[PDB]
């Protein structure tokens, strides 16, 4: 069940509502997935002065994703010659004095890191922002950009939109289902938080953290966090889409496997480290770091999942005892003492430990008493095993140091400390975070059931649905991945087939001649406004507005009606048959309804005609002939 | 102080004029007209129903040829329409919307219209492959296009809502003259026959008496106690007629130097939007805002006829040179041709 | 509006408009009548014209 692309017609509306937002500039556009991607299509092919400054671009762009020095050395000469050298040469070069002296001197060095072209890319990008955005914009790849836009602008998700499958999560207040989004067919898991359960226990703030938190961290593209792309909500469910990561929990699998060696826990520690080192460049803690939150995909490989307990310190520190016991560092237990980063590190250590010897540090002989594990943390040391290595105690003894002051991953430069340890001088980091180091643990065949953690009288009011208004969202970047890696091109592809038989059936029957061209029209595109309501009578018209009435046309015809914007009293928003219409008050007491294909051409018509009927009756009014007399 | 003194100079002189324009009231034009025989009731039917424009209309203009005539509506068009058959001729989709008025050259060539794009456009309909366009944007008022009439395919005079009125060279689209004395926007104005003089009605509630190749004002009528909407010259050009948000008309003579006739009545509150007269100028019309046109006994003042059709108001009418009918262009977006 | 060429400009008008020649409302009146006796007979809204002449009524 397809995406579908509105017509180019669609153009007049969107290019005023992104006009409006200042959302049309180079700068934007260019940062966006499919934007960019249209952006080189314009360049690359339906351009000549453009085509090698984009190439350029591009060709660093992968030097920048080159695995090793000895390939750099190699691409960088390349680069160099054919780009910068060969119209050097010639005489015809583009770039400034500086830029190109940068450049050479690191060459004759040998020492090629993946950024010395950083000044050439910021010079490449002055030579594309403007004049030549320009041409794009006048160019119908911006038509299809603000087609795509439009579809991206108009998202309101539901159950319907995802082909739902088996359950492979279940946590005390919803569950989680592999799905796919039937749309572009894209995996998915869906998180459905039952809206009754979270009455029920007060975790509604919950709930929503966990939405206001995923956002925060979702963009990026982190293999080691579990990141949203939607958020929804029906009447009785929260519902969050999110990555997969169909092989269990390690809460599990720690059962299943019994204990794991310093190497295979290696592994797990290392991703999670470089997954907190994301939130915590966005200034947010954890707070809640054990086996449970951390899932395997199909392949071993892990994410940090459940931010419900994590927290933004951006603006303000926390200083609440809230997360797991066992897992809790002493700042954070202690109420009245503010923290950050701090006490994920604390709790790295106290998980790590738990891979080890199934249990948490703070937690011997199995017992329960909670206040008592407490204890432990704050002035006491922690003893170690005689079989771990004198590097894994280095790093567990730096991780679980009850002084801030002292502890491991606090002392300036976070993360980086971290993976400085001499228990990880195996390691090469990139390599980590591109996930090519081979995981312990492969998830099995027949399903696992492997994310588990250890009543109705209830109704639902006006009160408690107001909590879920922010709720719904849709990360951008999330949507046009997916979309670039899944439609774009197949879709472009049978538009562009579409749209060019409807011009080369329009030459022949001799339509083609745009009604609003060569005038003073402010907008135009359809809409579909009410005749007799009881018939379900509504015609889809194309209208045109101009500064001093609305005219409208049907199939092959001249705007035969119209309506000045002298008639418009009011300009309201109103609903029918759960959608959203305009309602024009006319002088005669008339009412004119206007159904929208869109939000943003809802929106932008709202807008317009609001500003049109203004405009011209203030003008009017200061005009002897036009303005209305005593009669 | 000299500024004082041209202040008191100015006031006397303006004694001096009335005194020497009561000096000539020796007797009035309905003294004078008392003898002659009424002209009857006067009974014209809706021939034609010009149908066509989606919006109000704001002015018309009729063909030399008194059969072709233009038009321009709120709908952002000009219709020239044959008035026998009511075909449409040309439709013109203007590149302003806030068209006010029309005019028609003697030729039957060139057509013209402006408003509160500030501009006098002109459009040449013989164009080299059947099509039209325009041929000049006549720029430089430096308020809306009240009123434009063609003295020849070469030349054209427009009124403004800037207070001024102006002459143009349309080949080159020059400002030739500039006719500057009105305190107020200017609404309308009528050529002479000659085309050496003309008229302007405008809302300060005088009408001026201009010389177009000497480019100065002559006489300045004064009387209304509202806004002067338009003016019409008297078939012969010694005089002319003018119409008011005053609800009165009235009749100047330019030898007299000064208004001989009023045409009003207790049953007319509403203002008159347009004035012509007919051929042999023993009849006025005029268009209102209760969306009748009056026709009035020009000599006797007496109300002689009423042109009711239109649901809304008449906001413009015009006589054709052979004086067979009388155009009629309104608000409810139809004009009628009546006879 | 203190400007002394502005005033000048009014004054030097009205003097264009004060020193003219006029004629009596009863001369100017009479010629104005005399023109529509003349004339009554070329103007169709004020005398009867058959549908023959007429090319509106019967066409
Ligand atoms: O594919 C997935 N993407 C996120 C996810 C999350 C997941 O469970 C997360 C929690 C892990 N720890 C035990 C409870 C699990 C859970 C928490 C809340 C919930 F509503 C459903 C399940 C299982 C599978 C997936």
């Amino acid at each position: 069940k397809k995406i579908l692309l509105p017509e180019p017609s669609i153009r007049s509306v969107m290019q005023k509502y992104l006009e409006d937002r200042g959302e049309v500039t180079f700068e934007k556009i260019f940062s966006q997935k499919l934007g960019y991607l249209l952006f080189r299509d314009f360049c690359l092919n339906h351009l000549e002065e453009a085509r090698p400054l984009v190439e350029f671009y591009e060709e660093i762009k992968k030097y920048e994703k080159l695995e090793t020095e000895e390939e750099r050395v190699a691409r960088s000469r390349e680069i160099f010659d054919s780009y910068i050298m060969k119209e050097l040469l010639a005489c015809s070069h583009p770039f400034s004095k500086s830029a190109t002296e940068h450049v050479q001197g690191h060459l004759g060095k040998k020492q090629v890191p993946p950024d010395l072209f950083q000044p050439y890319i910021e010079e490449i990008c002055q030579n594309l922002r403007g004049d030549v955005f320009q041409k794009f914009i006048e160019s119908d790849k911006f038509t299809r950009f603000c087609q795509w836009k439009n579809v991206e602008l108009n998202i309101h998700l539901t159950m319907n939109d995802f082909s739902v499958h088996r359950i492979i999560g279940r946590g005390g207040f919803g569950e989680v289902y592999g799905c796919r989004k039937a749309d572009t067919g894209k995996m998915y898991a869906m998180k459905c938080l039952d809206k009754k359960r979270i009455k029920m226990k007060q975790g509604e703030t919950l709930a929503l953290n966990e939405r206001i938190m995923l956002s925060l961290v979702s963009t990026g593209d982190c293999p080691f966090i579990v990141c949203m792309s939607y958020a929804f909500h029906t009447p009785d469910k929260l519902s969050f889409i999110l990555d997969l990561m169909n092989g269990g929990d390690l809460h599990y699998h720690l059962s299943q496997h019994g204990v794991f060696s310093e190497a295979d826990m290696r592994f797990y520690a290392a991703e999670i480290i470089l997954g907190l080192e994301h939130m915590h460049n966005r200034f947010v803690v954890y707070r809640d770091l054990k086996p449970a939150n951390i899932l395997l995909d199909e392949h071993g490989h892990v994410r940090i999942s459940d931010l419900g307990l994590a927290c933004d310190f951006s603006k303000k520190k926390p200083h609440a005892s809230v997360g797991t016991h066992g897992y809790m560092a002493p700042e954070v237990l202690q109420k009245g003492v503010a923290y950050d980063s701090s006490a994920d590190w604390f709790s790295l250590g106290c998980m790590l430990f738990k891979l080890l010897r199934g249990h948490s540090p703070f937690r011997q002989h199995k017992t329960k008493d909670k206040h008592e594990i407490d204890r432990m943390t704050l002035t006491m040391a922690v003893e170690l095993p005689d079989s771990f290595s004198p590097e894994l105690r280095s790093l567990l003894e730096g991780l679980l140091q009850r002084d801030v002051n002292r502890r491991l991953g606090c002392l300036g430069r976070g993360a980086q400390e971290v993976k400085e340890s001499p228990f990880f001088r195996s390691l090469d980091w990139q390599m980590v975070f591109l996930q090519k180091y081979p995981p312990p643990l492969i998830p099995p065949r027949g399903e696992v059931n492997a994310a588990d953690a250890f009543t109705k009288g209830i109704k639902l009011l006006d009160s408690d649905q107001e909590l879920y208004r922010n709720f719904p969202l849709t990360i951008s970047e999330r949507w046009q991945q997916e979309v670039a890696e899944t439609v774009f091109d197949t879709i472009n592809a049978e538009t562009d087939r579409l749209e060019a038989r409807k011009k080369a059936k329009n030459k022949q029957l001799g339509h083609e001649e745009d009604y609003a061209l060569g005038k003073d029209c402010i907008m135009h595109g359809y809409m579909s406004k009410m005749g007799n309501p009881f018939l379900t009578q509504w015609q889809r018209r194309y209208f045109y507005l101009f500064p001093n009435r609305l005219e409208w046309r049907g199939e092959g015809e001249a705007p035969q009606s119209l309506l000045t914007m002298e008639e418009i009293q009011s300009v309201e928003e109103t609903q029918i048959k759960e959608r959203k219409c305009l309602l024009l008050k006319i002088r005669g007491g008339k009412q004119f309804i206007l159904q929208c294909d869109s939000d943003p051409e809802l929106v932008q018509w709202k807008k317009e005609l609001r500003d049109a009927y203004r405009e011209a009756q203030q003008l009017v009014q200061r005009v002897p002939k036009m303005k209305n007399k005593p009669a | 102080s000299e500024l004082d003194q041209l202040r008191q100079e100015a006031e006397q002189l303006k004694n001096q004029i009335r005194d020497a324009r009561k000096a000539c009231a020796d007797a009035t034009l309905s003294q004078i007209t008392n003898n002659i025989d009424p002209v009857g009731r006067i009974q014209m039917r809706t021939r034609r129903t010009l149908r066509g424009h989606l919006a109000k209309i704001y002015a018309m203009h009729w063909g030399t040829d008194s059969r072709l005539l233009v038009s321009a509506s709120q709908d952002g068009k000009l219709i020239i329409w044959d008035s026998y058959t009511t075909n449409k001729v040309h439709a013109i989709p203007l590149r302003s919307s806030w068209v006010m008025t029309c005019a028609y050259a003697p030729s039957g060539n060139y057509v013209a219209c402006g408003g509160l794009d500030n501009i006098c456009s002109i459009y040449n309909l013989k164009t080299r492959e059947g099509n039209v366009r325009v041929s000049r944007e006549l720029a430089g008022h430096t308020g809306y296009l009240s009123c434009c009439r063609f003295l020849d395919d070469n030349q054209i005079v427009t009124s403004s809502g800037d207070t001024t009125c102006a002459l143009w060279d349309i080949e080159t689209g020059q400002q030739t003259t500039t006719f500057t004395g009105h305190t107020g926007d200017v609404m309308s104005l009528s050529l002479a026959p000659d085309t050496r003089l003309f008229v302007s009605g405008a809302c300060d509630a005088s009408a001026k008496l201009w010389d177009v190749r000497e480019g100065m004002c002559r006489q300045t009528f004064t009387g209304h106690e509202s806004d002067i909407n338009a003016i019409c010259f008297f078939p012969n050009g010694n005089a002319f007629a003018t119409g008011s948000d005053d609800a009165t008309c009235r009749l100047f003579d330019l030898r007299a130097d000064q208004e001989l006739m009023t045409y009003s009545h207790d049953n007319i509150i509403c203002g008159i939007t347009s004035v012509s007269f007919s051929k042999s100028g023993r009849l006025l019309l005029a268009g209102y805002d209760d969306f009748n046109c009056n026709v009035w006994d020009a000599l006797k003042a007496d109300r002689a006829g009423v042109l009711a059709g239109h649901d809304n108001r008449v906001s413009c009418l015009g006589v054709t040179d052979d004086g067979m009918a009388v155009a009629t262009g309104s608000w409810d977006s139809f004009l009628k041709i009546w006879n | 509006t203190a400007s002394i060429a502005q005033a000048r400009k009014l004054v030097e008008q009205l003097k264009m408009e004060a020193n003219i020649d006029r004629i009596k409302v009863s001369k100017a009146a009479a010629d104005l009548m005399a023109y529509c006796e003349a004339h009554a007979k070329e103007d169709p809204l004020l005398t009867p014209v058959p549908a023959s002449e007429n090319p509106f009524r019967e066409k």
